[PDB]
RNA sequence: AGCAGUAAGUACGCAUUGAUCCCUAGGUCUCCGAAUGGGGAAACCCAGCUGUUACUAGCAGUUAUUCAUGAGUGAAUACAUAGCUCAUGUAAAGGUAACGCAGAGAACUGAAACAUCUAAGUACCUGCAGGAAGAGAAAGUAAAAACGAUUUCGUAAGUAGCGGCGAGCGAACGCGAAGAAGGGCAAACCAAGAAGCUUGCUUCUUGGGGUUGUAGGACUGCAACGUGGACUUAAGCAUUAUAGUCGAAUAACCUGGGAAGGUUAAUCAAAGAGGGUAAUAAUCCCGUAGACAAAAUAGCGCUUAUACCUAGCAGUAUCCUGAGUAGGGCUGGACACGCGAAAUCCAGUUUGAAUCCGGGAGGACCAUCUCCCAACCCUAAAUACUCCUUAGUGACCGAUAGUGAACCAGUACCGUGAGGGAAAGGUGAAAAGAACCCCGAGAGGGGAGUGAAAUAGCACCUGAAACCGUGUGCCUACAAGAA
RNA sequence: UAUGAGUAGCGCAAGAUAAGUGAGAAUCUUAUCCACCGUAAGACUAAGGUUUCCAGGGGAAGGCUCGUCCGCCCUGGGUUAGUCGGGACCUAAGGCGAGGCCGAAAGGCGUAGUCGAUGGACAACUGGUUGAUAUUCCAGUACUAGAUAUGAUCGUGAUGG
């Protein structure tokens, strides 16, 4: 997409319609870790920066089809972008619009 | 007893440096056949 | 003209801080005494000599493929002394 | 070799008694002459027909 | 944020070199004690040194270049 | 909108202010290498000159050769000449995918052997060229009215022919289709000059003259047509590559680790191509169809005067029209053509015309007729092939395949060399890669926990097969079997 | 993947004990004896090898067995010159060869010239020095050649001889 975000709901997949804020997507990934969703746990080793381990609720990353933007009044759809104003408008269909 | 390369430094050289095989407009064409084939190296 | 390109600490580093030598390095389109002028220039300190050698390249495997490391020129810095030297 | 006689010796193809397919090498005259000065001064070699046609125009041609 | 100002600001006016990248290709252009930092270690920091020969570079390259 | 290639892997950092990135142009461009100041084995050494700036430095450039063009020099020997010196011009040497052309050019084969043939003038090798090359404007074919440069394809058709007439090789004509452009010069002459100025010169230089077949030009008449053709210049126009941009149309339930699968419904429409998404999507995303966008970017094309040389025409004073040239002898070769009745063309060698009342062709050749005008030069187009650039397409192929090479392949490795030449992809959706605890020198294991799953644990999907096993009910330690 | 087959071989010479090392010692290390070679099985030095050297650490494979050891592996250092060998000198044998010669072509020949050492030219040698470099680092003595600083004086005297 462009830049997430805000809470995004995830329609498909292991947690339905769970909606959750991001910023740190990296679209390289094209793939998004968002908090709350996909909750990986690790098993890390008492070592440097977590002397204990063993737990790290760091979360997975799910598919750009499983993550689902929402403008701000929690609508989602396909994002109609660049269409309004000066460099950029981004918008959803059905939408209330904003970003 | 006895085998074949014991050989030196012009030994190993002097039939196969690249002005050798430069040379003779010919040697160069079969380098030019190990260019255009483009194997490990050239001149050796 | 600063084209020398580093220093080289070993334990005999410090017997050349002793004996008022140094381990320099430069690049290897060089002339000892043309890099002994600059580190006359750049430095202020009184050479006797350098010495000669360089270093072959250690072609052994770094990684999963050969690590062809390059050698360079071991600039054994011969000063005289009245001179500043230089502890870093 | 000779210039203005145009060609060299060329190749060819010897025949014989119910022939038995041999080859011959054609080689035209060769007659290192120097004839004229038109500011010439050059020894060069010729070929006997335009030694016989050194008067047909070859005396700068 | 940083590099645009600080490298856009320097040195595209067209005074010379041995006339102005007298601060580049003469005095920074001892790029000694920072690399000579380099390799002696205690730096902790270190963008300066393409950072500054990449300025340098752009020192010669445009300015000692253009004429 | 994050960046901080590969990828972990780190750090200072860096960045919607506009980064990272994409494109275009400019920059610098280590050394070698055509490689070239000189030598030299490839990654070298040693220089000279000119300024530089300082040093028994450094910087920056100049210094290979041949050719061409000048300039100077000036031996035997006076001029000269050779020769030498300097200057100018990448010119140009060189690398080359495939096609071409030209030279040089076999054998093996096959012919049931084989000396003729064939293979083929092919394998190779060398040179010369471009985007194509050659190719070409009748000194043609043909045989009656018969057309009118070439080129490619089909046809004629294995037809005519040739050939130890074996084995084979092999047309052309005419027709059909594409493509369809011809135009200069020397010559003759005329004018200028200079000159054999030995005067009248009869050679050179310049510009007209005109490029010819039913002859044509020069001499007497006498007409301005765009033209790659009678200028394939420059200026605008337009649009394409060269950055990309927008770009429609959906919800729930059941299942499962996960819906796009099943079920319930709804939409869209220049987009239900295709690919991802944990499990098969039109409505989730990339996209897709369409619709926009480029300054520089390489172009294509249109309009413009210009970028310049041509016409008809009657008559015929004489000249011209392509000399060692045609031809003739001999030796070759190609032409279907193997010397033959042998055409016809091109070679060597020898001899050698005519020249417009001309000359040539019409398969030996002699007459009549038909056609043409060589012996001077250029000619697009239709054609051949791709290393390449994408746009792509597959009753291609799925890891012994498909490129030798899906993998750091021409790799490893062999060989001194020329050369040769391998093997190998898949965990899981996501490393979420097994914290901890215990055994163990360690590895490795075992619990725990991980994940949908741990026979799923790093060469990891799936897992036969030979091999080795461990357990298992029966039988065999008086037996000499294709079991 | 068998099989043969736990068989051949274990690659020409003798070690021995005690102690350490470790977890594990025959084979690692030390001590102490023995033993062998000794015109060599010593040292030093060509070509060659191309870092194998040493230091520290480790033992996936390698070591023909083991293995803490190692030319194995990781990491890090280690080679120093006016005089040592070469080049900045000359040149044989030879090669290349502008000129030129001939040649289908490519080419092959070759005058000048050019490189080409195994040769001929020439200054440094004693002592110490590491884990390792020593004629190279330094103490002492030099000498060679040049430089700029400085009373010459006509002097140098060539590719010629």
């Amino acid at each position: 997409f462009v830049k997430t975000g805000d809470t995004v709901k995830v329609i498909a997949g292991k947690d339905r319609g769970t909606t959750g804020k991001v910023i740190k997507a990296l679209p390289k990934v094209n793939k998004v870790v968002v908090e709350g969703v996909a909750i990986m746990k690790k098993h890390q080793k008492p070592n440097s920066e977590n002397p204990s381990g063993a737990i790290l609720e760091i979360e997975a990353p799910i598919h750009v089809s499983n993550v689902q933007v929402l403008d701000k009044n929690g609508v989602a759809g396909r994002v109609g972008y660049k269409v309004v104003d000066d460099k950029k408008v981004r918008f959803n269909k059905k939408s209330g619009e904003i970003l | 007893m006895k085998r074949t390369y014991q050989p030196h430094k012009k030994s190993r050289k002097t039939t196969h440096g690249f002005r050798s095989r430069m040379a003779t407009k010919n040697g160069r064409r079969v380098l030019a056949a190990r260019r255009r084939k483009g194997r490990a190296s050239l001149t050796v | 003209y600063d084209i020398i390109r580093k220093p080289i600490i070993t334990e005999a580093s410090m017997a050349a801080m002793d004996q008022k030598k140094y381990t320099f390095e430069v690049d290897s389109r060089a002339h000892k005494l043309l890099i002994k002028q600059a580190v006359e220039a750049v430095f202020d300190v009184k050479v006797a000599s350098v010495n000669t050698i360089s270093v072959k390249p250690k072609s052994k495997r770094v990684g999963k493929y050969t690590g062809t490391k390059s050698g360079y020129k071991k600039a054994i810095v011969t000063l005289t002394e009245d001179s500043k030297t230089i502890e870093i | 070799e000779c210039y203005f006689t145009g060609r060299k010796t060329v190749s060819s193809n010897n025949r014989s008694h119910a022939m038995n397919q041999t080859k011959r090498v054609v080689k035209p005259n060769l007659q290192k002459v120097t004839i004229l000065e038109n500011g010439e001064l050059k020894t060069v070699w010729a070929s006997a027909k335009a030694l016989k046609k050194l008067p047909a125009g070859v005396e700068r041609v | 944020k940083l590099s645009e100002t600080k490298s856009l600001l320097k040195d595209l006016r067209a005074l010379s070199v041995e006339e102005l990248t007298t601060r580049e290709a003469e005095l920074k252009k001892e790029l000694f004690d920072l690399r000579f930092q380099a390799a002696a270690g205690r730096l902790e920091n270190t963008a300066k040194l393409d950072e500054v020969k990449k300025t340098i570079a752009r020192v010669k390259t445009v300015q000692a270049e253009l004429n």
